[PDB]
RNA sequence: CACCCCCGUGCCCAUAGCACUGUGGAACCACCCCACCCCAUGCCGAACUGGGUCGUGAAACACAGCAGCGCCAAUGAUACUCGGACCGCAGGGUCCCGGAAAAGUCGGUCAGCGCGGGGGUU
RNA sequence: AUCAACGGAUAAAAGUUACCCCGGGGAUAACAGGCUGAUCUCCCCCGAGAGUCCAUAUCGGCGGGGAGGUUUGGCACCUC
RNA sequence: UCCCAAAAUGUAACGGAGGCGCCCAAAGGUCACCUCAAGACGGUUGGAAAUCGUCUGUAGAGCGCAAAGGUAGAAGGUGG
RNA sequence: UCACAAGGCUAAAACCUUAUGAAACUCCGAAGGGGCACGCGUUUAGUCCGGGAGUGAGGCUGCGAGAGCUAACUUCCGUAGCCGAGAGGGAAACAACCCAGACCAUCAGCUAAGGUCCCUAAAUGAUCGCUCAGUGGUUAAGGAUGUGUCGUCGCAUAGACAGCCAGGAGGUUGGCUUAGAAGCAGCCACCCUUCAAAGAGUGCGUAAUAGCUCACUGGUCGAGUGACGAUGCGCCGAAAAUGAUCGGGGCUCAAGUGAUCUACCGAAGCUAUGGAUUCAACUCGCGAAGCGAGUUGUCUG
C-alpha cells in the first residue's frame, strides 16, 4: 500500500502514537509505501484512521 | 469398593517413577501377574497360571512367582515396582513376591 | 412490597432488559419503556388502582418485584461516618420488561386499568396482548 | 411468501422492511429473508403450526412450518426467524392454543375462565394435518374445578407431550 | 490376535453414563462351601483372609440391543464488545468496522484406540 | 513486648487558658458568595374519595412530573 | 478471607460483610484400613431429631476455629 | 446459595408446569487483556555501572465503579487524553473541549477543526424536501381535528360519515336496596312482544315521577369517511429579583432545518525560498583520539 499521514497524534492514546512511529511518518504530509504483509499492513489497521492509503 | 485398587494405582506413580510395575489378580483360582512399562501403553513379560498348574490352587504361587522373574531374567528386567491389587500383601501374593524377590 | 430476610446494601447500573418481554400469565400486559427504578409503593398504587378499576374481580398479575434495597443518609449529615440505611426497595425494571399482567376483562376495561396505572408510574409505558411465544 | 436474497450481510433489507431468517430440511440448510408485511399477515394467520409455501428467487418452491421468533425487545417486532422446513408423514412436536366455548357455569356463579396455560404442546399428528386450534368444553365446569391435560380430545394419531394430570384451563373463585 | 471370545491392564476421562432388555457357563469370571489355624472383624469368614468342590449362571460382571433420561451440540440471529465516531441535562442511547457469545432450535451419540496372556475355529 | 498508636521516639509522663503569645493556612471551619437542590417553597398530571345526588363549585387520598434558589444542609471553589 | 477490583498481578474511601493474637503429644511422621448429607419404605424405648435395615445417593457432607479456593483414587472417619 | 410471580400437588416442606432478580449466585461465558517464542517486518528505543537532581498538594473531560440523592466546578479508585510545564486556529468571552506541538526571517501557496447575509476571511451556492412556531436561540410527566410521511382496521354504488324529518317502543316501577330509587345513589342478569327500526338502554334531569336525547331503522341526499398506532418538524405545559438580546445587527421573498454535491476562507499544522543550531555519518587539515570547516540527513514548546 501506499500511505500519508493526514491527522494527528496529540490527544491520541499511546500505542496509536508508537505505531505512527514505526510507519516511518514523524509529521504531518509525510507519506510512504508500505509491504503488504501482515505485520505491517496490520500496523497500518490499528492506526487506520489517522491515515489515506492508496492502493 | 473399587477404591483399594485405583488407591494403590494411583499410589504407583506409573511414568516419573521409572521403575515397571508388575500387576497381580489373584481372586479367583488363577492369577496373572504383568510386567508392565507404565508410559508405553505395552506389557512386557507376563507368567499366567491357567495353562497347567501342576495341581496347587494358592500353593503355587512360589511357582509363578519364580517363573515370572524367571521371564525377566530373559527380557532383562532387574527393577520393579509392585502393583498390587485390592490384595493386601499377606501369603498368596507374598508368596509370589518373595518368590520373585529371590528369583530375579 | 418488601424482601423477607437477605444481606443488606446494594448498588446501581444499566442496559436492556433481560426475561421476560412476553406475555404469560394473561390476555392484556403493560410494558415499560424506560430503564428506571420502581419502588415497592409506586407498584403498590397500580395494584389498588388496578384492583378497584376491575372491581371484583378480575386477574392481576404484578410480574415485577422490589428486592434492591436502596439507602439515604440521615438528613444533614457531612458525607462519609458511613453508608446510609435502607431507606426503601426498588425493582430495577429495563425497557421491554412486562410490568403488569391482567385477564378476565374486556380489552377496554384492561386499556383503562391500564392508562390508570400508567399516570402513577415513573415512566412511559405500553399495552399489548400475547403471540409472543417464544416459550409457554 | 417470496424472499430473495441470504448472504451472511444484512444491509441489503434492513430498513427495506425484511426479516432475517432460516430454513432447515434438517438435511438441506437455507439463511435468507422474506418481506415483513407478508410474514407479519401470514404469522399472524397461520401461527406456530402454520405450513405455507416458500419460493426461493431461484425458482424452487418448499412447504415449511414455524419453529422459533426472534424479537426486538425495545420495539416489540420481529427481527429473525427460525424455520423447519416439513418433511411428510411424521413432523415434530406442535404447540397448540387451548380456547374455551360457551357459557360456563362458572361465570354464572361467582368465578371466571383462566386458561392456566395458555400453549399446549403435542407430540404428532401426520404432518399435512395439524391441529391449529383445540376446542375444550367449560359448560360443565363449576368453581373449583380444574382440567388436566388428559381429559383433551385429540384429533386422532395425536399424542401428549404434556404430563397428562397437569392444570389447564380451570375455573377460578371471585376476589 | 489368523478369526472369535474371555481375563488382566492401559490411552481416553459421559457424544464413553444410567435405566428397561436380551444373551452368556465348565472356559475364563462370579456367586458358592468349609474355616481350628495364617489373616481378619470397634460385633459377625458380610469384608480382609485361608483350604477347595460340585451346583448355579440367575445376583454381580462381559456383550449386544435401544435415544426414555443423561451428555455432546449446529448453521441463523442476537447479547455484549476492541477500535473508529456520535445523541441525550441526565437515567441512558445510536452509527460504521472487525471480533463474538451464553441459553435454545437442527441434530449427534448406547464410544473409540492399544498391550499382554488364556481359551476355543471336524 | 495489648512496645496493640502493632516498622516499635524515653528506662520513666496528665490537664487547662476567655490573660494569652509566635509562625503559617483560604492546604481548613464559623459570615457572605459560588456549585448542587435531598430538605424548603411554590406550580402541573392521574383520580380513589368528600360535596344529598354530580371527581374537578370548591377539596383531592395512594402515586407521578417540574419550577424556583428566599430554609436547614451538602461540597470547600475566590477572600484567614 | 470475600466483594468492590473494570476475566493477568495491582488498586482508594469514616465503601459493603466476617474472623485472628490460638489450638493439637495426636489434630503430627509413616503404614494399613473405612466413605459422606439427605429423602422414601419398614422398624422395642422412639415415634420433629434418637439407634437398625433396605433402596436412592458426586459431594446436596466433613475438614479444631473466619471465609475463599480446594478435596471422594482423600485433605474426610478408624487402627498399628 | 439467597431472594421472588401465578398455579398444581400434598400435610406446610419436598416435588410438578409456568416465570424472574443477584457486587459478595455460577451450567456456561465473549470482546479485551497479561506472560513466553519468534521478527516471518516496520521502527527506534533499551539495560547496566557511576555523578547531580527535583518531585511526594494535582486539575478537568470521556469510559469503568464505589461513596453521594444514578446531586455538586462533589469525594475516592481504575483507564485514555489534555492542563499542569502548551503558545497557534475554533468553541462570542473561556487551564481542560475540537483542530493542532511554535529553530528564526517573508506584504508567498495548500489545508485541519470550524466556517462563507453585514459587523467578520470565505457560495445571499446548487437540487429534493421540512418547519411559520422566531421553533431556531436551553426541562419534564401530562396534554393537543398543527402539519408532513408510512402502516393497521372499519364503514360505504345493499346509498354510508355529517346535516335534516320521525319513531323511539308492551311486558316493566325487572329483581334486590330503600323514607322513596321507577334506564339513570349502591348488589345479580341482560329474556320476550310488535316491526323496515326501537337496546332492563347513554348524558342531563327529580327528594323519587314526569321530562330532553342518544345506540337501531326509514326517507333525504350524494359521495367517500371514520377509528388505531408509527414516525419527521413544530404547539401548550414554560413564574424571580439592576436592562434587554441567538455574541449583535438581522434572518422564513431562509441567514432555521433533514438529506446529497461541489467551490472558496481559515492555524506558529503542511508547503515554497533563505538562514542558524542539535546530533549523525561521510570528506578533508595536524599529531590516532580531539578542535574547526564543509556537504547530506536530522533535530530544535
Ligand atoms: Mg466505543
Ligand atoms: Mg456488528
Ligand atoms: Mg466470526
Ligand atoms: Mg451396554
Ligand atoms: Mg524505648
Ligand atoms: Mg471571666
Ligand atoms: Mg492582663
Ligand atoms: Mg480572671
Ligand atoms: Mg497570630
Ligand atoms: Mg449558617
Ligand atoms: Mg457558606
Ligand atoms: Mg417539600
Ligand atoms: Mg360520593
Ligand atoms: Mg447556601
Ligand atoms: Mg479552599
Ligand atoms: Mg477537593
Ligand atoms: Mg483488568
Ligand atoms: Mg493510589
Ligand atoms: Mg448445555
Ligand atoms: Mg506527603
Ligand atoms: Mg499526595
Ligand atoms: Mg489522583
Ligand atoms: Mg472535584
Ligand atoms: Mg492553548
Ligand atoms: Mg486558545
Ligand atoms: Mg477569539
Ligand atoms: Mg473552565
Ligand atoms: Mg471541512
Ligand atoms: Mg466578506
Ligand atoms: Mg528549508
Ligand atoms: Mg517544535
Amino acid at each position: 500500500m501506499k500511505i500519508k499521514l493526514v491527522r494527528s497524534v496529540i490527544g491520541r492514546p499511546g500505542n496509536q502514537v508508537k505505531t505512527v512511529q514505526a510507519l516511518g511518518l514523524r509529521k504531518i504530509g509525510d507519506s510512504r509505501e508500505v509491504s503488504d504483509t501482515p505485520a505491517v499492513r496490520g500496523m497500518v489497521k490499528t492506526v487506520k484512521h489517522l491515515l489515506e492509503v492508496q492502493e | 469398593r473399587r477404591k483399594l485398587r485405583t488407591r494403590r494405582k494411583v499410589r504407583t506413580t506409573t511414568a516419573a517413577s521409572g521403575k515397571l510395575r508388575l500387576s497381580v489378580y489373584r481372586s479367583s483360582k488363577h492369577i496373572y501377574a504383568q510386567i508392565i512399562d507404565d508410559s508405553r501403553g505395552q506389557t512386557l513379560a507376563a507368567a499366567s497360571s491357567a495353562a497347567l498348574k501342576s495341581g496347587n490352587k494358592t500353593d503355587t504361587a512360589a511357582a509363578v512367582g519364580k517363573a515370572l522373574a524367571a521371564a525377566a531374567a530373559e527380557k532383562g528386567i532387574k527393577q520393579v515396582v509392585f502393583d498390587r491389587g485390592s490384595y493386601k500383601y499377606h501369603g498368596r501374593v507374598k508368596a509370589l513376591a518373595d518368590a520373585a524377590r529371590e528369583g530375579g | 412490597k418488601r424482601t423477607k430476610f437477605r444481606k443488606q446494601f446494594r448498588g446501581r447500573m444499566t442496559g436492556d432488559a433481560k426475561g421476560g418481554d412476553y406475555v404469560a400469565f394473561g390476555d392484556y400486559g403493560l410494558i415499560a419503556m424506560e430503564p428506571a427504578w420502581i419502588k415497592s409503593n409506586q407498584i403498590e398504587a397500580c395494584r389498588i388502582v388496578m384492583s378497584r378499576h376491575f372491581r371484583r374481580g378480575g386477574k392481576i398479575y404484578i410480574r415485577i418485584f422490589p428486592d434492591k434495597p436502596v439507602t439515604k443518609k440521615p438528613a444533614e449529615t457531612r458525607m462519609g461516618k458511613g453508608k446510609g440505611a435502607v431507606e426503601y426497595w426498588v425493582s430495577v425494571v429495563k425497557p421491554g420488561r412486562v410490568m403488569f399482567e391482567v385477564a378476565g376483562v374486556t380489552e377496554e376495561q384492561a386499556k383503562e386499568a391500564f392508562r390508570l396505572a400508567g399516570h402513577k408510574l415513573p415512566i412511559q409505558t405500553k399495552m399489548v396482548k400475547r403471540e409472543v411465544y417464544d416459550e409457554a | 411468501m417470496e424472499l430473495t436474497a441470504k448472504p451472511r450481510t444484512p444491509k441489503q433489507k434492513l430498513d427495506e422492511s425484511m426479516i432475517a431468517a432460516v430454513a432447515y430440511n434438517k438435511e438441506n440448510n437455507v439463511s435468507f429473508a422474506l418481506d415483513r408485511k407478508a410474514f407479519d399477515r401470514a404469522f399472524r394467520q397461520q401461527s406456530t403450526t402454520g405450513l405455507f409455501d416458500i419460493t426461493v428467487e431461484g425458482g424452487e418452491t418448499f412447504p415449511a412450518l414455524v419453529k422459533a421468533v426472534q424479537m426486538d425487545k425495545r420495539k416489540r417486532a420481529p427481527i429473525h426467524v427460525d424455520f423447519y422446513m416439513v418433511t411428510y408423514g411424521e413432523p415434530v412436536e406442535v404447540s397448540v392454543p387451548v380456547h374455551t366455548t360457551g357459557r360456563s357455569q362458572g361465570e354464572v356463579q361467582g368465578g371466571l375462565v383462566d386458561i392456566v396455560v395458555h400453549n399446549l404442546q403435542i407430540v404428532a399428528p401426520g404432518p399435512r394435518r395439524i391441529p391449529q386450534e383445540l376446542v375444550v368444553d367449560v359448560t360443565k365446569m363449576n368453581i373449583g374445578d380444574h382440567i388436566t391435560a388428559g381429559d383433551i380430545k385429540l384429533p386422532e394419531g395425536c399424542t401428549l407431550a404434556a404430563d397428562p394430570e397437569l392444570t389447564v384451563v380451570s375455573v377460578l373463585p371471585p376476589r
